[PDB]
């Protein structure tokens, strides 16, 4: 009861991967765990149904280890009110919002630790290193986020075409730090990572700016090893993914010690080899 | 209220320690950007040899961690006084007797000799059982320092994993690296080799690699990469075999701990931390 926790996640391969359940036997198998998704009946009603799906991936394996070590059970669900988390008219949506508004005891996923989120939720120790990286076709001459081609894009003719996936930690950082860059970039907003890689590969974008851990993975998997992150995977604004918990959560202490134990015992390295390797 | 007692440790480029001038002040110097180097007076033992008295003298302290302290104190509006850890160590928990005790900066923080550790202090499970760490102010890991020309592939090299007295390697006593090798049973062959050779300080180990008295030094990459960048007779080898971060250390009931972590996050996000890296860590090659 008090040991059985509502937990929220969000698909973002390879950290969280969602699969359809076998119509028979309506059971999740192999390395997967049950995860439900609220799906609307139509757009003229608030009626919806939870759909039973199956979840796996690097962060799901972390959750499994935490459940075993810290001794809790859980009911995992996928967020439908936004994505990772954005404050809109002073109200948090996404995984952060689910925790703030007490619909979830914790959020487990590719959830970036930053200052403004830490004002409304508690974060565990970082368990995956991340930050902001820049993906380009191999050889592209950009030094980093502070390259003038990004900071003063109209000082070049034609200007560099670059964008991010809006409404997450990367856009929030660029909006605050580089106002001119930010208002230029929004015309190149990408709906998601997969769209952005297509845009790069077909020459509609010159650079994609995004979460470092996801971008470095996508570079390792790129067909032909043509797309790279700059600086051999350099990271601006270094941070990590953290488990988000409600402020003052009684679970934070044991989650922190468990994650630190996993790192110190080498258990994290095997998860990295299992989920995050690629040819390039 | 009261000024905070800050404990730190000599560890270039995070903390440099130099004598005061004759008048008891710290010489005015300027960074590689031309800006003044911020220095603080830090007291610490005049004799650092083992088993010796630790009567103290004022000294000058500066570096990445001292710049970070100054920023934290300005942000959260506390005053402070800095001293160097009396026993020269970062901190491990050792059996005494069935008691255990913490040494190093860890022991000073838990005993009240310090109120905050500001140093390249590795966040790990063992220490977090007893103190509060901030979110990391630096992400790094472990690597291996050797003399230029020495070829070892990394942590899985047979000269490490099947050791003999023909190839000596070591780390710093009573450090997080000591803890790491003592903890993992799969590393016990290496741990037993290193226990015969571990050094009292990183500086002494690095000097011993230069003098060909130590063939490999296993230590923090943030430190070893800096050393290699300045001393071209030294190189790192094998790339990071473990990843870990440095955090500010406080007692679990410190009133400052929430805002210390928020300030660290803010500094990563607005480029302050990267400016410190440009000033102190990467600028040579
Ligand atoms: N991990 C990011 C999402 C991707 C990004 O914006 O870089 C977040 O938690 O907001």
């Amino acid at each position: 009861d008090d040991n059985h926790l509502s937990i929220v996640t969000l698909e973002e391969r390879p950290f969280v991967i969602v699969e359809d359940i076998d119509p028979l036997t309506e059971t999740c198998v192999r390395n997967t765990v049950p995860c439900r998704k609220f799906v609307k009946i139509n757009n003229s009603t608030n009626e919806g149904m939870n759909v039973k799906k199956c979840c796996k991936g690097f962060c799901i394996d972390i959750l499994k280890k935490l459940s075993r070590t810290v001794k809790f059970t859980y009911d995992l669900y996928l967020v439908t009110n936004g994505k990772h988390g954005k404050k809109v008219n002073n109200v948090w949506n996404g995984m952060i919002g689910e925790v703030v508004y007490q619909r979830a005891v914790m959020a487990v996923g590719s959830l970036t630790i930053n200052e403004e989120r830490s004002e409304v939720v508690d974060f565990s120790v970082p368990f995956v290193e991340t930050g902001i990286s820049v993906m380009v076709s191999r050889g592209t001459q950009v030094t980093g986020l502070s390259d003038k081609k990004f900071q003063r894009p109209h000082d070049y003719s034609p200007p560099f075409r670059f964008g991010t996936v809006p409404n997450g930690s990367t856009e929030r950082n660029i909006r605050n730090n580089y106002p001119y860059m930010h208002q230029y970039m929004t015309r190149f907003n990408q709906r998601g990572v997969e769209d952005a890689l297509v845009s790069l590969k077909t020459g509609k974008l010159d650079a994609f700016i995004y979460d470092a851990a996801v971008l470095n993975y996508m570079a390792r998997k790129d067909e032909g090893c043509k797309l790279v992150t700059i600086g051999s995977g350099y990271i601006f604004a270094t941070t990590g993914y953290g488990i988000a918990l409600q402020k003052g959560s009684p679970w934070k202490r044991q989650i922190d010690l468990a994650l630190l134990q996993f790192v110190g015992d080498g258990e994290m390295e095997e998860l990295e080899t299992l989920w995050l390797t690629g040819i390039c | 209220s009261t000024r905070l007692k800050i404990v730190t440790i000599h560890q270039e480029p995070f903390v440099y320690v130099k004598p005061t001038m004759s008048d008891g002040t710290c010489k005015e110097e300027f960074t590689v950007n031309g800006d003044p180097v911020k220095k603080v007076i830090c007291t610490g033992p005049n004799d650092t040899s083992p088993g010796s008295p630790r009567h103290t003298v004022p000294q000058c302290c500066y570096g990445f961690c001292i710049d970070l302290l100054i920023k934290l104190a300005r942000t959260m509006n506390f005053t402070y006084e800095v001293h160097l850890v009396a026993d020269g160590k970062f901190g491990t928990q050792e059996r005494v007797s069935n008691k255990k005790e913490w040494n190093g900066m860890m022991g000073e923080l838990l005993s009240g000799q310090a109120d905050m550790i500001v140093a390249p202090l590795t966040i790990n499970n063992e220490r977090a059982q007893y103190i509060e760490f901030s979110k990391p102010f630096k992400y790094q890991g472990l690597t291996i320092l050797v003399k230029k020309g020495t070829r070892i592939t990394g942590i899985n090299d047979p000269r490490l994993r099947n050791p003999s007295d023909k190839f000596i390697y070591a780390t710093v006593k009573q450090s997080s690296v000591d803890i790491y090798f003592r903890r993992q049973v799969e590393l016990s062959t290496m741990y037993r080799h290193m226990e015969k050779h571990n050094y009292e300080s990183a500086a002494e180990a690095i000097q011993a690699v230069r003098d060909n008295k130590l063939h490999a030094f296993i230590w923090d990459s943030a430190v070893l990469e800096f050393e290699a960048s300045q001393k071209c007779d030294l190189v790192t080898t094998g790339e990071l075999f473990f990843r870990s971060g440095f955090g500010i250390g406080m007692r679990k009931d410190s009133p400052w701990k929430q805002n210390v972590s928020l300030s660290i996050l803010k500094s990563h996000e607005n480029g302050f931390m990267e400016d410190l890296d440009k000033t102190w860590v990467r600028y040579q090659e």
